[PDB]
RNA sequence: CGAGAUGGU
RNA sequence: AGGAGUGGAGCCUGCGGCUUAAUUUGACCAACACGGGAAACCUCACCCGGCCCGGACACGGACAGGAUUGACAGAUUGAUAGCUCUUUCUCGAUUCUGUGGGUGGUGGUGCAUGGCCGUUCUUAGUUGGUGGAGCGAUUUGUCUGGUUAAUUCCGAUAACGAACGAGACUCUGGCAUGCUAACUAGUUACGCGACCCCCGAGCGGUCGGCGUCCCCCAACUUCUUAGAGGGACAAGUGGCGUUCAGCCACCCGAGAUUGAGCAAUAACAGGUCUGUGAUGCCCUUAGAUGUCGGGGCUGCACGCGCGCUACACUGACUGGCUCAGCGUGUGCCUACCCUACGCCGGCAGGCGCGGGUAACCCGUUGAACCCCAUUCGUGAUGGGGAUCGGGGAUUGCAAUUAUUCCCCAUGAACGAGGAAUUCCCAGUAAGUGCGGGUCAUAAGCUUGCGUUGAUUAAGUCCCUGCCCUUUGUACACACCGCCCG
């Protein structure tokens, strides 16, 4: 019930980065596919899908409470 | 003590990085209702007033009390004069 | 999103089976009762249903903690539509009374 | 969506409310009424209470 | 059953009292039959709002 | 809550001088002024703090609410001809007009 | 229904349940000329029998409104599927009911009819009825931003006693 | 037959 | 006329003032243990910080090499809030974005309102129709007198005939050896059966005494429950009354005033928007006046209100004996109830194992004062128990600014209270303890119940007020009025 003094570290919400859609697959020769990214070892997610690669880790995005390999 | 132990690994942390015969520094907190510990001995700690952080240098005479018994929520009373309406006689006619 | 199309389906076949919906005004019950079991929580069927009345095809009315709503004409042709059944059937109510 | 959105509600004024009108105050827990008083004094004839002394 | 309230919606006046109260009336009967009549005669005049239990071996 | 008069004349609406009493300070055409004398017909005697001395009159809409007396602190209107008169417009309590000595507002002249 | 309640909390629970339905009923049916409800069980099935004085319109086309009022009150109170039976029946001497007289003012007067010919309206149909005496009021912002009141009276009227 | 003035909401 | 007090002391609790980041706020006979208001969190409105959309729908844009959703790790943070920063997986038309428009609010106005409640006001008061009187506002009816708790009756009479309030009415207390009839209630008696005592005419017995010791396929309704009827009318006798209406004493009788509920016309700038999906207008609406973490509502020179414990011997302490009534009980989302019996511990408490959805189990509800015996000896004392140190259990997600409970220790003021001032007429005042509400934990409050049981009155208008009539007025904002130098 009253007139609101401003706080001053000021955003809405951040902004999420726009990318193009698929690189994890790669046609080396006619008929010859190559997988760039792996697939975590699991019961629903064991095709199709893949881990990240960080600096330091593998992670799955799906998954992503756990599904963690430090290397 | 469900996810109370982040204090303690924060303050043994602190413990271990600090330079060599010198004070670690302020860990701060909102965790009032923690009792001292013997692990907690010669460490610094910033305790939530209900509006800013007051700094305590553990001392182990202070082992088995909380941390917020040295931290306290107001400033001791100084009178001002009273004013109307204090007493029966005070009253005021245009 | 506001809710999965798995949980939106779920409301919408159950409100056209059986014609009428009944919910109470507390958006905190990890389920609503009866035919939507199987995961769906009570406030979908609350922003549900809202959004199914400001386009005019349903009726609301409102006692003591809890909504009623009753499905109608311009309604029934929504969802016969959307639900892509056999434009002959009308599951809910039909055998006139005496 | 956030993971911690409650807090314990298992006793106390946090706990419960009145059946008609959701409101928390001078309510009644006798013989399983749970209307505030208000609400009883307004039902009280529907229910089938009674005054005579 | 009994209730006392206060008249008042908001907490001012003189501190007046109301007195609400409920009473509920219990019979017994005891037959010497068959379980194949009991379910005729308890069956008619029963119009009115009281409750009627019946069970199989009390006696 | 507190009467602070003594009257069967609870008639009125209750003077709620509280809460949200947000600070006032000039516009254009206004003074700050202490009164030193009060005359009869609602009109007295003020000195504002850049030393011209005026004979002032209490607005129709303060009339038997907000008494005004000798030492007081006002905030006045002043009028674009006849600048020997002019009217008030508000009051301000001791714990107000310490608040405006506070914020450099008043010269070191007004009593508090 | 695993070990049965005590009798002080099933009479209690069993006038709370008649309450709810009136309040429902009475919102539903406003203009539809509503005025009580009655409730009588036997084995496997409860009957709710429904005062109004238009019944064609609790009702509906074909029946769809008992069809539609009977779903909710099932659906609402956890009756087994089948149980309920709604009975729509038609107010005796309506001009001695003072719910019904009470909501046709309120329709009349919603219309934008002037207050006291709206109310010699209803206080001439209640004695040519039948009654002994009536007692119509109205009050709030009659005619200007202060509140006012009217009393209407004819015939006898008993205030103490049983 | 003691003394008994006055009136912001 | 009197009784118990209150005002004086310590402590509890509501209010003002002061203090503060905040100490949220309404209310001033008819406010102040009142908001059913006993705030650890929640409640929560106040104060310091941080996430979230739970912004329908319409129109336009963007968009299937894609509109948008979610997150591990390190930094950051009170925080395991992917809040934000670095990184790079994930989902699939549900969202996003601009404009219009909604929606929520213990936000503002009770001096814009409805509903409800209080008060004028616990007294006897109030009003049409037709007729009579006045140019008229108005008036009579609705009264000189007698009588009554009463505008209750009698009677009188330019009025006659009616309506509401009063009374009747509903619940409740006291009586029935008469009626109906009980293994969820008892008594008596015996076919009898069993333990103990000889105290008894008399043996260790048929026969006596004691029993909540135990069967009845014995008899019954006095004691308990609760349905129907009965009974009391100023009915009888003696006085007094315009001999009417009534009033006083007395016989007979369970009883010649039992106690509550409900209650008129006309009002108040009475209280409530903080009971509500009762509600107009105004304000606010994504850096929110719509959720989590911590603090406050308890802060203390001081003035006031309702209360609890006491100042002792008509007592306090330690043993022994023996008597109640009204109620509540496994929570229907919401997750908890009342307890016998056995064992461990000084105590608070712990473990095991049964009954109760209740005339069935806790329970024959072994209540307190009171009653009988002991110790102290007129001493701030073995009266009083504030204030404060140390240790142990129980509730809870959490007890520090001490939740409540148990133990040893410490041992204040206070010796019947100044001017003032409250309540009360019989199973009443006062003393004494027990249930219900609120309740995870918990009465110094409040709403009911039983037990012990007085002194003083049977009146008056003096003080403060109320009803009716005559009377005066410069008042009608109505004496808290109006008005002169």
């Amino acid at each position: 019930k009253k007139s609101y003094t401003t706080p001053k570290k000021n955003k809405h919400k951040r902004k999420k980065v726009k990318l193009a859609v698929l690189k994890y697959y790669k046609v080396d020769e006619n008929g010859k596919i190559s997988r760039l990214r792996r697939e975590c070892p699991s019961d629903e997610c064991g095709a199709g899908v893949f881990m990240a690669s960080h600096f330091d880790r593998h992670y799955c995005g799906k998954c992503c409470l756990t599904y963690c390999f430090n290397k | 003590r469900r996810k109370q132990h982040s204090l303690l690994k924060r303050l043994r942390k602190a413990k271990k990085e600090a330079p060599p015969m010198e004070k670690p520094e302020v860990v701060k907190t909102h965790l009032r209702d923690m009792i001292i510990l013997p692990e907690m001995v010669g460490s610094m700690v910033g305790v939530y007033n209900g509006k800013t952080f007051n700094q305590v240098e553990i001392k182990p005479e202070m082992i088995g009390h909380y941390l917020g018994e040295f931290s306290i929520t107001y400033k001791p009373v100084k009178h001002g004069r009273p004013g109307i309406g204090a007493t029966h006689s005070s009253r005021f006619i245009p | 999103m506001l809710m999965p199309k798995k949980n939106r389906i779920a409301i919408y076949e159950l409100l056209f089976k059986e014609g009428v919906m009944v919910a109470k005004k507390d958006v905190h019950m990890p389920k609503h009762p009866e035919l939507a079991d199987k995961n769906v929580p009570n406030l979908h069927v609350m922003k549900a249903m809202q959004s199914l009345k400001s386009r005019g095809y349903v009726k609301e009315q409102f006692a003591w903690r809890h909504f009623y709503w009753y499905l109608t004409n311009e309604g029934i042709q929504y969802l016969r539509d959307y639900l892509h059944l056999p434009p002959e059937i009308v599951p809910a109510t039909l055998r006139r009374s005496r | 969506q956030q993971l911690y959105w409650s807090h314990p509600r298992k006793f106390g004024q946090g706990s419960r409310s009145c059946r008609v009108c959701s409101n928390r105050h001078g309510l009644i827990r006798k013989y399983g009424l749970n209307m505030c008083r208000q609400c009883f004094r307004q039902y009280a004839k529907d229910i089938g209470f009674i005054k005579l002394d | 059953l009994r209730i006392t309230t206060r008249k008042t919606p908001c907490g001012e006046g003189s501190k007046t009292w109301d007195r609400f109260q409920m009473r509920i009336h219990k019979r017994l009967i005891d037959l010497h039959s068959p379980s194949e009549i009991v379910k005729q005669i308890t069956s008619i005049s029963i119009e009115p709002g009281v409750e009627v239990e019946v069970t199989i071996a009390d006696a | 809550n507190k009467g602070k008069g003594g009257k069967n004349r609870r008639r009125g609406k209750n003077e709620n001088e509280s809460e949200k009493r947000e600070l006032v300070f000039k516009e254009d055409g206004q003074e700050y002024a202490q009164v030193i004398k009060m005359l009869g017909n609602g009109r007295l005697e003020a000195m504002c703090f850049d030393g011209v001395k005026r004979l002032c009159h209490i607005r129709g809409k303060l009339r038997k609410k907000v008494w005004i007396n000798t030492s007081d602190i006002i905030l006045v209107g002043l009028r674009d001809y006849q600048d020997n008169k002019a009217d008030v417009i508000l009051k301000y309590n001791a714990d107000e007009a310490r608040s405006l000595k506070a914020y450099g507002e008043l010269p070191e002249h007004a009593k508090i | 229904m695993a070990v049965q309640i005590s009798k002080k909390r099933k009479f209690v629970a069993d006038g709370i349940f008649k309450a709810e339905l009136n309040e429902f009923l009475t919102r539903e049916l406003a203009e539809d000329g509503y005025s009580g409800v009655e409730v009588r069980v036997t084995p496997t099935r409860t009957e709710i029998i429904i005062l109004a004085t238009r019944t064609q319109n609790v009702l509906g086309e074909k029946g769809r409104r008992i069809r539609e009022l009977t779903a909710v009150v099932q659906k609402r109170f956890g009756f087994p599927e089948g149980s309920v039976e709604l009975y729509a029946e038609k107010v005796a001497t309506r001009g001695l009911c003072a719910i019904a007289q009470a909501e046709s003012l309120r329709y009349k007067l919603l219309g934008g009819l002037a207050v006291r010919r709206a109310c010699y309206g209803v206080l001439r149909f209640i004695m040519e009825s039948g009654a002994k005496g009536c007692e119509v009021v109205v009050s709030g912002k009659l005619r200007g931003q202060r509140a006012k009141s009217m009393k209407f009276v004819d015939g006898l009227m008993i205030h103490s006693g049983d």
